[PDB]
């Protein structure tokens, strides 16, 4: 039961994926951690999508350092909070979102916060952090998604833990059964295996890039930046030495190269990946079209976006 | 925006881009455009802003509904970097005052509109000036992208993009069997009583059909009374097409109608027969308000938003209908299939929006080599890529666009088609181009058509046989605005069918 006010604002995407899903979507809140640069696209395709409510939450305050690599920011909001700074011009999105927005960090927040969301999305989070929220989530039964963004590479990773959607073809309408694995298990994977090696030819090198960068994250409270590039790389070029050997993989698998396309927040690669990733939380709250399982890793050099699913 | 190749951070900054349309990927592309650091951006849109818009333009929100969607654009984006030099046309881009002077300016010009005879214009435009031209499109899940330069790729036109069904006026008023058919009448219905008198488009009874043997005059002089075009368009039209006893051997043609026999015994829900004849009296009453401020015999342009259009599409078709014993659809049912409605949302003009620019850097670059077409699929190929990428075609070697000396051949019948004929729905709609001029080869030079206004009006009423133009003639189509020139061979043909008029050889 929606007003008439909804029906024409939502008219084209009723028009998509149905009514009874947009229902669906109307009753539901998301949590979404990192408000940057792929947080705010996905703030941004979430309030107008037309959820019920949005909390965006985040710790550090507005660096000089992102002159306009987001735009939910207006000019001389340095030293405030970067999501109370986003609150006005995400709030104007859509009038009928109450966008709320939280100031402690993430790490210091009980399980019972988490709760009162049916999604959680993290950006820009250490590895630690990833796991401490999917872990609860999959407590929970809450939908968590992560993702984030480096030069022209982006990924986004879901874990719906038992998810039952229902796609249709012939009109008609059919149940599946999908079930994901937290982030935890996705993250390390034994590659030692007749299957393990010969599915390790087939895997995309941006996972274990991806595995550098969380590495990165994690030695240093920050990501790689281009006023450090000098030897920011050279630490890159030797943790892509220290964890590729532990895992017993060739180190050259990923390309030495990739030091010089994975150094930023580029503002197409927020839209390709946010898009991705918000549409992933959409299908997943009206539970209709089958999501994808369980990585999406994006190059924006090549044009590649591949899906893989490397639980277990 | 900072952190780029410092060569490609400069031909960004100081290089001037295109957009053609502020729609759904003109305004995700506005966003990545300056965040990117694009500062010199164009951007040309004529539709205005509508309600069901905001769901995916997020560039504007309902205090914007009515105004244009190029002058709201440029004002929401000066809030978050007012230091940008956005330039907003509220016009047409198939405006001449838009020549290859113009495009030229750009070194870099993407798509953002809908329909094709816009983008022919613009891939016409974008090859005379020699300026890359990014295409896209979206449609539900699926969008794709592609770059266009001329010499080095396949241009818009290069391969013939799928082309909307269109039905025969035989089909649509004699025998009707497709619930579309009734859906066309209905805005064929529209465009008779309060549109532009059009020919092709006539509703009544087809007395010529093969399978056999004015009206707004009338519905001007009937005052646009609700109870009284109802039982001429739905009761006598339908007692002449029983005069007419050959069709109804093979189907069933009941039942004629009557106001004062039916109406007396959330739009997805199917009413029932005497609601649509209600609704069909309160469109032409509001219709004829929306009519009356109008003077001299101006027309009313069908929207699909337009509520009193849509009730009166709606309840037209839906009568005809249940006439031609069809089962009733429903309000929300047919209005994506009037106005041709186009399911979008927020999340693919984001990702086709952040590709274009993606594929814009590269042309900057000068890496026009490492340019690719990528399609968003909605579920992972069998080589799990979501996003598919494929290399750029070299420009076809047959293409009527693009190509050295291009070449078409047109069959028609030469003692029938006339010169008008041959300017608007040939060489401007079929060929696409906007101020043609057309001459016959033939030594002397015989101009059939001119650009500029009227000058050859005295040959619209004219057969092309009154020019001598006879099987073989060759015609030289050239539209300057566009920078293009186009040979039409004609070939003579008796044997094409009441309803075609012509017909191209592929
Ligand atoms: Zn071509």
């Amino acid at each position: 039961g929606i007003s008439e006010e909804e029906a024409a604002q939502y008219d084209r995407q009723i028009r998509l994926w149905g009514l009874e899903a947009q229902k669906r979507l109307r009753a539901s809140r998301v949590l979404l951690v990192g408000l940057k640069g792929l947080g705010a696209e996905i703030a941004k395709n979430l309030i107008l999508a037309g959820v019920k409510g949005l909390t965006m939450l985040d710790h550090e305050q507005v660096t000089p350092e992102d002159p306009g690599a987001q735009f939910l920011i207006r000019t001389g909001s340095v030293g405030r909070n970067r999501a109370e700074a986003s609150l006005e011009r995400a709030q104007n999105l859509n009038p009928m979102v109450d966008v709320k927005v939280d100031t402690e960090d993430i790490e210091k927040k009980p399980e019972s916060f988490f709760t009162q969301f049916d999604a959680v999305c993290l950006t820009c989070c250490s590895r630690d952090v990833i796991v401490k929220v999917d872990q609860i989530c999959h407590k929970n039964s809450i939908k968590f998604f992560t993702g984030d963004v480096f030069g022209y590479h982006g990924y986004t990773f879901a874990n719906l833990g038992e998810h039952e959607f229902v796609e249709e073809k012939t009109t008609t309408m059919v149940k599946k059964k999908v079930v994901f694995c937290p982030v935890k298990e996705a993250l390390e994977v034994d590659w030692s295996s007749e299957k393990a090696k010969a599915a390790l030819k087939r895997t995309t090198s941006d996972y274990f890039l991806l595995q550098v960068l969380l590495k990165f994250r994690t030695d240093k409270g920050r990501d790689p930046s281009s006023d450090t590039y000098e030897e920011d790389s050279e630490l890159l070029l030797q943790i892509r030495n220290d964890v590729l050997d532990s895992l017993g993989i060739s180190p050259d698998l990923l390309p030495e190269d990739f030091v010089r396309y994975c150094f930023s927040e580029m503002a197409p690669v927020c839209a390709v990946v946010g898009g991705i990733l918000a549409q992933e939380i959409v299908k997943a709250l009206s539970q209709r079209d089958p999501p994808h399982n369980n990585f999406f890793f994006f190059d924006g050099m090549k044009g590649n976006g591949i899906v893989e699913c490397l639980g277990p | 925006s900072r952190g780029l190749p410092r060569e490609l951070a400069e031909a960004v900054a100081g290089g001037r881009v295109l957009v053609v349309g502020a729609g759904g990927i003109g305004c995700e592309l506005l966003k990545n455009l300056v965040l990117t650091g694009f500062s010199h951006i164009d951007l040309i849109d004529l539709d205005t802003i509508d309600v069901s818009n905001l769901n995916r333009q997020f560039l504007f929100q309902k205090k914007h509904v009515g105004r244009s969607k190029a002058q709201v654009a440029k004002e929401s984006v000066l809030q978050f970097y007012p230091k940008a030099n956005i330039v907003a046309y509220h016009d047409s881009i198939m405006n001449p005052d838009y020549n290859v002077e113009f495009f030229r300016q750009f070194i870099l010009v993407m798509n953002a509109l809908d329909n094709r005879a816009a983008r022919n214009h613009v891939n016409r435009m974008c090859l005379a000036a020699d300026v890359p031209l990014i295409e896209s499109g979206t449609a539900g899940y699926l969008g794709q992208v592609t770059t266009i330069k001329k010499g080095v790729t396949e241009c818009y036109e290069c391969h013939p993009k799928p082309t909307q069904r269109t039905f025969p006026g035989c089909t649509i008023r004699n025998t009707p069997s497709e619930p579309i058919h009734c859906i066309v009448w209905a805005k064929y219905l529209f465009n008779q009583l309060f549109g532009e008198e059009d020919a092709d488009q006539e509703v009544s009874p087809d007395r010529a059909d093969p399978e056999a043997a004015s009206t707004k005059e009338w519905a001007k002089s009937t005052g646009y009374d609700p109870v009284k075009l109802f039982t001429k368009l739905f009761k006598d039209d339908i007692r002449y097409l029983l005069t007419m006893d050959k069709l109804w051997r093979k189907r069933k043609p009941p039942v004629p109608l009557d106001w004062a026999e039916v109406q007396s015994q959330k739009d997805q829900q199917v009413l029932d027969v005497k609601s649509y004849a209600r609704l069909f009296s309160k469109s032409i009453e509001t219709l004829r308000v929306h009519l009356a401020e109008k003077g001299d015999g101006a027309e009313l342009i069908w929207d699909k938003d337009d509520p009193s259009a849509m009730d009166f599409v709606t309840s037209a078709a839906n009568l005809r209908m249940h006439i031609f014993s069809m089962n009733m659809k429903s309000r929300f049912d047919i209005k994506s299939m009037a106005g041709n409605i186009i399911p979008a949302i927020a999340t693919t003009n984001a990702v086709i929006a952040g590709l274009i620019v993606l594929e814009g850097l590269k042309i900057l670059s000068g890496k026009i080599d490492q340019c690719r077409t990528i399609f968003l699929n909605k579920q992972p190929n069998p080589r799990k890529k979501l996003l598919v990428p494929c290399a750029l075609d070299p420009p076809n070697p047959n293409c009527y666009v693009c190509a050295s000396k291009p070449e078409v051949t047109v069959r028609l019948n030469v003692h029938k088609v006339t010169v008008l004929t041959l300017q608007d729905k040939i060489v401007k709609e079929k060929f696409a181009m906007v101020a043609p001029d057309v001459q016959i080869e033939d030594g002397k030079g015989t101009i059939l058509i001119s650009s500029e206004e009227g000058e050859t009006e005295a040959n619209n009423h004219k057969k092309l046989s009154e020019f001598g133009i006879r099987n073989g003639s060759r015609l030289q189509a050239d539209d300057f605005l566009q920078d293009y020139t186009l040979l039409i061979n004609i070939l003579h043909s008796e044997d094409l069918g009441k309803d075609v008029e012509f017909e191209v050889v592929g």
